[PDB]
């Protein structure tokens, strides 16, 4: 079963979003601390990443790259087991010291994006998603996004994103039907991200006016890369059309 | 920019 072995062994523990739960639920507050919470669970993807089954063997400007990109999309997934299995999917648990109330929700001006987020933190509940299978879903997210020009070796990179699939199509095996759901949930994804993606870099221009701190590497990320996606020239690989 | 020199650490 040696595949498993590998994702559990290296998934991360739990970062905390080093915050100061005294100050009332200010949008400020609450946001330069989900930017350091980007920041460190950014951190922990740049490990996790690294020690992945045939992770060096992409190129390592793809390495960043896709790490880069994908960064997003896996927090959010990662977060919504986090609230699903920690909350049974009340509320939005980012980390210990940063659960989204209704109320936080609102404050941190990013409802919609959230009732997204406690949305697919509910299907982890409606689809009895096991760890095995969420470690796996997960993994895979990694490689569902990629400039249009495509990767400094697309041909290496679609032979790892290839073996990720048999990977999770194994870990799945009228199979089929499980199959079709998961994909569908791994599509979820993406529109979610994007938002964040927009919502971020609205906020980042903005931040010097709003009074909300983007770490240097946290600015930088979503002033160089996360344009590439919003301006359309990197795009997510989805399942289904859609 | 930041992020490369953290892929060599
Ligand atoms: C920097 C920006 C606004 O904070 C951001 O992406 N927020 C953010 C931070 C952390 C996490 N997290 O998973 O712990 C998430 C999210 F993935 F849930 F969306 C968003």
């Amino acid at each position: 079963p040696i595949f498993l072995n590998v994702l559990e062994a290296i998934e991360p523990g739990v970062v905390c979003a080093g915050h100061d739960n005294n100050q009332p639920d200010s949008f400020a507050a609450l946001l330069s601390s989900l930017n350091e919470l980007g920041e460190r669970q950014l951190v922990h993807v740049v490990k996790w990443a690294k020690a992945l089954p045939g992770f060096r063997n992409l190129h390592v400007d793809d390495q960043m790259a896709v790490i880069q990109y994908s960064w997003m999309g896996l927090m959010v997934f990662a977060m919504g087991w986090r609230s699903f299995t920690n909350v049974n999917s009340a509320m939005l648990y980012f980390a210990p010291d940063l659960v989204f109330n209704e109320y936080r929700m609102h404050k941190s001006r990013m409802y919609s994006q959230c009732v997204r987020m406690r949305h697919l933190s509910q299907e982890f509940g409606w689809l009895q998603i096991t760890p095995q299978e969420f470690l796996c879903m997960k993994a895979l997210l990694l490689f569902s996004i990629i400039p249009v020009d495509g990767l400094k070796n697309q041909k290496f990179f679609d032979e790892l994103r290839m073996n990720y699939i048999k990977e999770l199509d194994r870990i799945i095996a009228s199979c089929s039907r499980r199959f079709y759901q998961l994909t569908k949930l791994l599509d979820s994804v993406q529109p979610i991200a994007r938002e964040l993606h927009q919502f971020a870099f609205d906020l980042l221009i903005k931040s010097h006016m709003v009074s909300v701190d983007f770490p240097e590497m946290m600015a930088e990320i979503i002033s160089v890369q996360v344009p590439k996606i919003l301006s359309g020239k990197v795009k997510p690989i989805y399942f289904h059309t859609q | 920019y930041i992020f490369d020199l953290f892929y060599k650490r």
